[PDB]
């Protein structure tokens, strides 16, 4: 919108800096048992057939 | 097994410690919420003088 003026718009700019950087921790930090699932766009591959 | 409970354990603590540090940042928070409030007392008493 165009009633905020740019001193209230460096604050959602601020917000929305800490919440990308919140998104690029938890994509960059989440393992399972030790191997890590958002870092590679490798496969994974489960035997289930004997 | 071994792995698997270390990383409970160590979750579990993480967790414990990030709620700490919510209550640590409410109470800042708190402090410079009066903070505020003292400077917009400050304010208008300058409106008033001017």
């Amino acid at each position: 919108t165009g009633t905020n003026s740019d001193s209230d718009l460096d604050s959602i700019q601020d917000e929305i800096k800490s919440r990308l950087d919140e998104i690029d921790r938890v994509s960059g930090q989440t393992q399972f048992n030790g191997v890590n699932v958002l870092a590679k766009d490798g496969s994974m591959k489960i035997q289930v057939g004997a | 097994a071994n792995r698997f409970t270390s990383n409970i354990k160590g979750l579990t603590q993480a967790a414990r410690n990030a709620n700490d540090g919510i209550s640590v940042a409410q109470t800042t928070e708190g402090a410079l919420s009066e903070i505020n409030n003292n400077l917009q007392r400050i304010r208008e008493l300058t409106v008033q003088a001017s």
